[PDB]
DNA sequence: GGAGTCCTTCGTCCTAGTACTA
DNA sequence: TAGTACTAGGACGAAGT
């Protein structure tokens, strides 16, 4: 085998397939990149054993198909210090693969393909397309809520959930729950099923600044997801999750709304003198008004009073700001609406914008 | 030019004299230049006159059958002490060793003197205990702590050690020099000699009196007192 | 007077631990053959060496001067860190001193060593001489910067408050800034006025220990020979340089060496050593004598009505005790020691009314009556003729050994309760350094010296186990030692230098070996030595030095075994409400328990204290001891002599009638000594039937008695020849044959060397009978309590459970559900495992569980049981381990399965417990 | 430097010859598996030559 | 006690007086922000218990006296969170710190001022002014050299020599350093002061990069520093600082050019391929030309081949990528001149358009 | 003056607590 | 706005054949 490729096509996937490798994954192979020159392209890889990255890319200079196992972190932080349009010069002779770039000499440590763990081809079940902008927002919108580690395996990772034309996911840990979705154009089957925080992690990645379709085919237990060039697979899990209509609370029967912005700095401000760890606040609410107050261990105290659209009696109740401060961020808009219960049920919020991202967060007992 | 071994042989005494009955059997011939790996070994083996330790057997499994017809120490003493002579050598596990070699040397019946009076005898593990006193100063230590592959390489020693430890030298020796800072190391040796007025304070009539006293029962409870003699 | 102007003002024995060398009486022997009159011993911090010094001063006429150096923090240098070396003139200086020492203790430190405050010098004031702190003073610190308002403001300070008792310290050993110190200190000596005086701030005998001494800093330090970080502040000019050797070294200062003169002069400190001082505070509301006497009669009381609860008997065996009762009163009374029993037995009594078993030593506390009486001992020393001038014996007024110990299950409380009493700092606990074995010495040496960890060990593992074992002793007990000797030249070197190591004091005592009290504060007599916090504190005197300077012991014996008793007791007594078995008293048991005899005839009697031995267990089969003083001779019997005598076969067969009983030989024989021989079948084993013979066949004194037996310990010729013939005409005086007496008198002496006490015996042989008697009359229960006292032991654990399995007693495996702290006994379920039991775990963990058991009922799951309990107490490590075991077994039914949500569950409790504890609610529901 | 490979087999194929002073352990099916095809043929004459001469 | 501030005012005054804090201080009102209203100025105090920062910032309303200490990070954020032109007014009654913002309220924790040591104030020696910009250069071009742990603690630190009308800095590893020289324009007497790196650390950050003139009072053993507005206070490390001559090269023989970002690009590259703590490469230069390889643990190989200017003697030299790499990180500019000496000195390493400042590190030889 | 008594060393591997940079 | 590196502390084994 040998290859020739264009720095500015394949840089771009290089930073794609080089991000999730961790500092030290489980298995060394797993250090390298899958190098296999089919037919008239080279296909790059790096897996973590539940995620796969592929990039597919058009070499326009001599070449002869093949496979090795190249290393990859290494590689990818070589190919950032290259020069603008580099001409690279690659080549696989038996068991060693020679790497020069226009005057630069490399050689380096090379495994066969074959010892890395090639990842399972399946067939498609459902398969459908959406722009990627949109994709962004349902991601953004929800990522946070998921748990670093939560071994109720169902919890790490992110829920799309497809029936009739539109296709609906959440994310939660039993604290902050976020939800987002948006129609497909196009009646489906029904397929639901949750990806692994490092799955969404890539998902994420993949998400360059373009307008270009972005295409997911979903198999019974493993998915895939082509946006034009770039190209995503991972395996799924079982993934027994909750009906997110039980979690819902139903008719929360006063309502609420307050201007983003000013909720924010507010909340911002407030939020620093709860305790770090417990985030705890008291919420009290007026009609046409809201008090927040706080005090820690450290018997720092806190208030903080605003304009907020409210109809009702008072109300007591206390969250964590980050949870809160995460919406915010995401929440691209001047108004929302809370539409309360009471301290020991959910409270569910909704964009005065979005209507697809709505919100339900636990408070405290005090 | 600066040259090492550490010698895998027919096992070893564990008491006293650690080379009592044995014999060496193994050359990987380092040379070294330059600090620069030359891999310039003579590559031939010599006689064991004995059969395997059992110590030895299972710190490397060698046994004795392949190197019995292989010539004897007598035969390339020479040929390999030109290898050796005039030359740096910095060794790990010293009196091992150096015991050996200067004792074949004599073994030969040839009067060749021991290798210390034509050669540099430097401990590796002197300068390693120097560098990381109370820190395992072996090779296997040394190595994951200079990044060296000895996981893929299961012989412990010679064969392997020779490159390895060329490059631990390096590493020790080419860790990185010091920037000549003015500094002074402690262990100068002196006295001051002269004379000026200076108050004595003497003890009282009544102070002589309770040390006088103190004495009484030194010498009337013990049956003498060395003051009072 | 005919020669000697000078002594040597800084010196260090071995026992400050962090510098000196050897032993001080070497060092003292040097000073003498050196032909010095006296000597300043200034140990490091302490005068620990003391005793010693006193004892070697007195004996060969050197005066001891007293001294020593410390760590000081003037607020002017800050925290860095300097010496003051500081001298008592007189009693006062020396309680100055002594204070000082314990208040820097008092304090707490660290590494750096205790530290005092220099304005600790206010309180601490009167009576004492100081100095400038040598090279490296707070002065030499100051003075070596070179700031003089510095200066000005330290030295003031001592110009002030100790006028005419501050010498200046001055060092030229070869080491960096003496010249620059010495140069600059005489500079200040011309412009303040104050006196010079030179020193060679010894370290030890010879220069060629300057290696040792060296290692010896470095040992505590931890660091390599070759190491450049590794401090190297002392030289080998630091010893004993003779008297005209130090006349011409410092000819060229002589005001310093004539303040040594001048020094040595004002230095006379009295401390009375070998005779009491009081430490006894009046108990009850009455005089000192007569509260004894009272309680005396009263403890009687109890005894008594214990010992005879048939009325007509007590009266018929009554005065034997009365009688007894006031032979002891009158000597306790006549030599004074009564303060001491009213303290202890009221200790005694407290420990009983307070859930404290006995301490297993009462020495040879048995010989007293009245130590029985007061409930200091155990069982009847009437009923077997058991004797007090052993334990205070009249015509020997010197030590007065009253051997008690105490046990270790309880330690806290009592050392709490008699600082409750007496006053925290009116008594103190004592020094145990660790005794530096043979092992210990060499692999340090061995180490620092550079030698791999295989060399030195390789060395050390030959030399046997023995406590007292030498490189002397090495030498001819193994051969390889002369072997590697002759074989390395660095092993040569080693041992050259290990010779003058061998058995120094390794570092301080880490934990008590006894107690001690005072009248008033501990301190005003002895120092102290104290923890790493500065607490728990240890005298810095030793067993034998402690009590040779007069003061009160109390020794250290952990028997695991009362603590056995004590809960096997507490489990036993809870068996009472489950079957109405009343409340059982050790102290009450029967004495004629056949059950217990045929369980002992059938040699069942592993981890009966003292029959752990396998000869001891072959010799109860073939000795078949079926009375209660075959039983106290046991421990006499496997002993070196009684085994090379023939003594066990012949106590054997005169035993059973395979050889005659005679009082006490075949052929040299009186009836008149049936009763003292009796209970061993005219088999003559104890130190008590030595003196018993000499009083009744001879008309002996008892004091007379105790004098005899001393002799034969001791095996001189001079002894013995005076009392035999004292002996002779005291037989004849009796009407008893001459010949007869001598050849007797010829057996006794033979087995008076080997002669065992037998109140000493048949004080640790109670504590055999009690667990004997726990063991048969309700053995099963016991067995509990066995494995409980050898939990740390794997191997005692597995051959304890073989020995229940011959016993028919149906060992269980686990169940965390039912798991106490240690074992348990249900009703029905004959045994179950202790929680403790689990191999590794320690007890944060192990209370935890329980806690959480307690509170919950038994856990459900795996899952309910880490919910329950916070992570704190919940290790992965913990639970490894109790998967490896089966402890889950009835619960959690796989193998496997349990291994692999193991993690799951430590996460569940991460995620469940940390949310319930942070207070933020989640919404899962049903499972 | 080709037959100094193939000679280190003669030095391997050494490790079955001290099965026949089996004192300390000495593994015989183990060197079936690590010696690839190129040195069988030498491997295997080799343990022959080897075992019966290592017991005297 | 009454004052009257407005948010951006005290916005960058805090971010600066915050500099000195974390690391979990040790005494406790050490974590905490000192108020003083002192004279005509309110003065806030942050201490390391090493260095002080303090800030004059102007006082327009009625104001009078009383101070006390709020702790630091959550207050610097609560103040830093609220919006443009905010109404801040905050009042000491005794013990406790009331603190507001309009219709909010803030009540702290509060230890008061006496707990935290006021330190001493010192006198002067010598006095300078210069513009901010040189001193960031001047800062920048030496920060890296300094250590981060050492057992030598005076290498922490930097070395302030100023001589005859040159102000003149250095600072190093113990491998490594970077001294640089600037005209002042007028006299200066001969000085030298030792300054930890946290320090330094906090000098680099109250370079806002105004043109806001630099003037700085240094002492024996203290330094002051006034930037526009505000005005650092630190003590110094005692001494030991070695005379920086002695290691100075003794007269480079050897000439070397090569382009400053092709080197410094071709640097980067090769750091990569090399050993992760020790960064081995090597150097032989020739006419015309250089050679530069690294081998790595993992038997990997870079080469790079280049546009080396050079003329003088061949030689061979090998040392840590990763402090050259700091140098050319440092040296933005047109090219870098190498002036060497022989394969076993410690080696000069220049821009080619300053010499106002000089690189170094010493040679392992691999 | 005779006799009986105490604990252990250091470096590397694995997981959790609190900091820093892209 | 998220992830890893360093230190702490105990547990287990030791320079080379």
């Amino acid at each position: 085998m040998k290859f020739t490729v264009e720095r500015e096509h394949l840089l771009k996937p290089l930073q794609q397939v080089s991000g999730p490798l961790g500092g030290r994954p489980t298995l060394p192979i797993l250090g390298n990149l899958l190098l296999q020159v089919a037919d008239g392209t080279l296909s790059l890889t790096g897996t973590d054993l539940e995620m796969e990255m592929v990039a597919r890319v058009a070499l326009v200079q001599p070449h002869e198909p093949g496979a090795t196992t190249v290393p990859a972190r290494k590689f990818f932080d070589i190919c950032r210090g290259l020069p603008e349009g580099a001409e690279i010069a690659v080549q696989l002779e038996g068991e060693r693969m020679l790497v020069r770039s226009g005057r630069s000499r490399f050689s380096l440590s090379t495994l066969p393909a074959a010892d890395f763990p090639n990842l399972d081809d399946w067939q498609s079940e459902v398969e459908f397309t959406l722009p990627q902008a949109t994709m962004k927002r349902l991601i953004e919108a929800t990522q946070f809520s998921m748990a670093h580690q939560d071994v109720r395996y169902y919890l790490n990772g992110m829920l799309f959930e497809t029936e009739g034309e539109e296709l609906r996911t959440v994310a939660t840990d039993g604290h902050r729950l976020a939800v987002c979705s948006m129609p497909i154009g196009q009646s489906l089957p029904s397929h639901s099923v949750i990806v692994p925080r490092k799955g969404v992690i890539e998902l994420m990645r993949m998400l360059d600044g373009g307008d270009n379709p972005l295409r997911v085919q979903i198999g019974s237990n493993n998915i895939r997801a082509h946006v034009g060039d770039f190209i995503f697979t991972s395996k799924l899990v079982d993934g027994r999750f909750p009906d997110y209509r039980r979690v819902l609370p139903k008719n929360p029967d006063k309502h609420l709304e307050a201007g983003c912005d000013l909720l924010k700095q507010a909340f911002a401000r407030a939020a620093i003198l709860s305790n770090e760890k417990f985030r705890g606040v008291r919420l009290y609410v007026s009609e046409n008004q809201l008090k927040i107050t706080a005090n820690n261990p450290e018997q720092e105290e806190a208030e903080e009073i605003l304009d907020v659209t409210y109809s009702g009696a008072e109300m007591e109740i206390g969250f964590n700001v980050s949870y809160v401060l995460d919406v915010l961020n995401a929440l691209k808009c001047e108004n929302v609406r809370m539409m309360l219960t009471d301290s020991v049920s959910s409270v569910q919020i909704e964009d005065a914008a979005s209507q697809s991202a709505a919100y339900v967060v636990m408070p405290m007992r005090l | 030019r600066q040259i090492v071994l550490d010698t895998e042989t027919t096992g070893m005494n564990q008491i006293g004299a650690h080379y009592e009955g044995h014999k060496i059997i193994e050359i990987g011939a380092v040379e070294v230049v330059n600090r620069r790996l030359t891999g310039n070994n003579f590559h031939v083996y010599l006689k064991p006159d004995r059969l395997v330790d059992p110590e030895a057997f299972g710190v490397h499994g060698i046994a004795d059958e392949f190197l019995l017809d292989k010539p004897t120490f007598a035969e390339v003493a020479d040929e390999f002490m030109d290898y050796i002579r005039g030359a740096e050598l910095v060794i790990h596990n010293a009196a091992f060793d150096i015991g050996f070699m200067d004792y074949e040397f004599s073994l030969l019946k040839r009067d060749i003197p021991k290798t210390n009076t034509f050669c540099k005898v430097t401990d590796s593990l002197a300068v390693a205990r120097k560098m990381f006193p109370g820190k395992r100063n072996s090779l296997d230590a040394l190595c994951a702590r200079y990044e060296i592959d000895n996981s893929k390489r299961t012989l412990h020693g010679a064969l392997l050690d020779a490159q390895i430890l060329a490059e631990v030298y390096l590493a020790m020796t080419g860790g990185q020099l010091s920037l000549p800072l003015a500094m002074e190391g402690e262990t100068i040796q002196r006295i001051v000699r002269q004379a000026s007025k200076l108050r004595v304070v003497f003890a009282t009539d009544e102070e002589i009196a309770a040390h006088e006293a103190r004495l009484d029962l030194v010498q009337k409870k013990g049956g003498s007192c060395l003051w009072r003699a | 007077m005919s020669e000697p102007r000078f002594v040597h003002l800084r010196v260090h024995s071995d026992y400050s631990m962090i510098d000196g060398l050897a032993k001080t009486a070497p060092l003292v022997k040097k000073a003498a053959a050196l032909g010095m009159p006296a000597l300043a011993i200034t140990d490091f911090t302490n005068l620990c060496g003391l005793v010693k010094f006193y004892g070697a001063g007195h004996g060969a006429g050197i005066k001891p001067i007293v001294g020593a150096d410390f760590n000081v923090q003037c607020d002017l240098l800050g925290d860095e860190l300097t010496h003051l070396t500081v001298l008592a003139a007189n009693n006062t200086g020396y309680q100055n001193l002594t204070l000082l020492i314990s208040k820097a203790y008092q304090r707490g430190y660290g590494a750096a060593g205790p530290i005092i405050d220099r304005d600790w010098l206010i309180e601490l004031n009167e009576g004492l001489i100081l100095l400038s702190g040598g090279r490296m003073g707070d002065v030499g610190r100051s003075l070596l910067r070179g700031n003089s308002a510095l200066v000005d403001e330290c030295v003031a300070f001592y110009e002030e408050h100790f006028p005419d008792r501050y010498f200046l310290e001055l060092i030229r050993t070869g080491r960096p800034d003496e010249e620059s110190y010495l140069h600059a200190a005489v500079e200040l000596a011309e412009a303040r006025g104050l006196p010079v005086v030179a020193t060679n701030d010894v370290r030890f005998i010879d220069s060629s220990d300057f290696d040792a001494h060296e290692i010896r800093v470095a040992i505590h330090d931890g660091f390599t020979l070759d190491d450049p970080k590794r401090p190297r502040n002392y030289s080998p000019q630091q010893y004993m340089r003779s008297e005209e050797e130090m006349c011409e070294l410092f000819a060229d200062i002589p005001e310093a060496l004539a303040n040594t003169v001048e020094i040595a002069k004002r230095c006379n400190v009295t401390v009375r050593l070998g005779e009491y001082f009081l430490p006894q505070f009046p108990t009850g509301d009455m005089s000192t004598e007569d509260y004894l006497v009272k309680r005396a009669k009263e403890g009687l009381e109890e005894r008594l009505a214990f010992l005879f609860p048939d009325e007509e008997e007590r009266l018929k065996r009554r005065p034997e005790y009365d009688e007894r009762l006031e032979t002891e009163l009158q000597v306790i009374n006549q030599m004074g020691f009564p303060g001491y029993f009213l303290i202890v037995m009221e200790f005694i009594q407290w420990s009983k009314d307070n859930g404290v078993p006995v301490g297993p030593g009462r020495g040879s506390g048995a010989g007293s009556l009245v130590a029985y009486a007061l409930k200091i001992t155990d069982l009847d020393p009437l009923e077997f003729d058991l004797l007090f001038e052993r334990f205070l014996n009249p015509e020997r007024v010197s030590m007065p050994d009253f051997d008690v110990d105490f046990c270790m299950e309880k330690r806290d409380q009592v050392i709490e309760h008699v600082a409750d009493m007496y006053g925290r700092d009116a008594v103190s606990q004592i020094i145990t350094f660790g005794t530096m074995a043979a092992k210990a010495v060499i692999r340090d040496v061995g180490r620092v010296l550079g030698h791999p960890y295989g060399f030195v060990d390789r060395i050390s593992k030959l030399i046997p186990p023995d406590p007292g074992m030498t490189l002397a002793k090495a030498f001819e007990a193994e051969p390889q030692l002369p072997e590697i000797y002759e074989a390395d030249e660095e092993v040569k070197a080693l041992i050259d230098m290990a010779r003058k190591l061998e058995g120094v004091t390794r570092n301080a005592g880490k934990h008590a070996g006894g107690v001690v009290i005072a009248p008033t504060k501990i301190t005003d007599f002895a120092p102290l030595y104290c923890d790493e916090e500065g607490k728990h504190p240890v005298t810095q005197f030793d067993k034998s030095d402690v009590e040779y300077a007069g003061l009160v012991k109390f020794d250290f014996l952990g028997l695991r075994t009362l603590t056995i008793i004590n809960w096997a007791l507490e489990m036993i007594n809870k068996r009472r409400a489950k079957n109405g078995e009343p409340p059982l008293d050790i102290a009450a048991i029967p004495l004629d328990d056949k059950k217990s005899f045929d369980m002992l005839q059938r040699s069942e009697t592993t981890a009966v204290f003292q029959l752990e031995s396998r000869g001891m267990k072959d010799l109860i089969k073939r000795l078949q001891p079926d009375c209660f003083e075959d039983m106290i001779a046991l421990v006499a019997l496997f002993r070196p002599g009684p085994l090379q005598s023939g003594m066990v076969d012949n106590f054997i067969d005169r035993k059973h009638g395979r050889e005659e009983i005679s009082y006490p030989d075949v052929q040299w024989q009186h009836e008149s000594l049936k009763p003292v021989l009796e209970p061993t079948y005219g088999i003559i084993l104890y130190q008590e039937q030595v003196m018993q013979i000499a009083q009744v066949l001879s008309g002996y004194t008892l004091g007379g008695a105790d004098m005899l037996r001393r002799a034969m310990g001791k095996k001189k010729p001079e002894e013995m020849a005076k009392q035999r013939s004292v002996f002779a005409e005291g037989a004849e005086k009796n009407g008893i044959n001459a010949e007869l007496a001598m050849k007797i008198f010829d057996l006794v002496e033979k087995f008076a060397g080997y002669g065992f006490n037998k109140s000493h015996s048949a004080a640790y042989a109670l504590v055999s009978y009690q667990t004997l008697w726990l063991k048969a009359h309700y053995p099963a229960e016991f067995m509990a309590a066995v494995m409980t006292a050898d939990m740390d032991n794997t191997e005692k654990v597995v051959g304890l459970v073989d020995e229940c399995w011959r016993m028919g007693l149906k060992i269980l495996p686990p169940d965390i559900n039912s798991g106490l702290y240690h074992f348990h006994v249900n009703d029905d379920g004959e045994i179950v495992y202790g929680i403790g039991a689990i191999k590794g775990v320690g007890e944060g963990p192990i209370e935890a569980i329980i806690e959480a058991r307690n509170k919950g009922g038994y856990f459900r799951e795996l899952f309910d049981l880490c919910a329950r309990t916070d992570t704190k107490k919940l290790n992965r490590r913990v639970l490894e381990k109790l998967i490896m075991s089966g402890a889950f077994d009835r619960l959690g039914p796989h193998r496997a399965a349990l291994m692999n949500s193991l993690g799951d569950a430590l996460k569940a409790a991460d995620q469940h417990a940390k949310a319930e504890a942070i207070g933020q609610l989640d919404l899962f529901g049903v499972l | 430097q080709t037959e100094m490979d193939k000679v280190n087999v003669d030095l391997a194929a050494a490790g079955v010859a001290f099965k026949e002073r089996y004192n300390m352990p000495v593994i015989a099916e183990a060197v079936e598996r690590e010696q690839p095809e190129h040195l069988r043929s030498w491997f295997r004459e080799r343990l022959i030559a080897h075992r019966l001469a290592s017991v005297n």
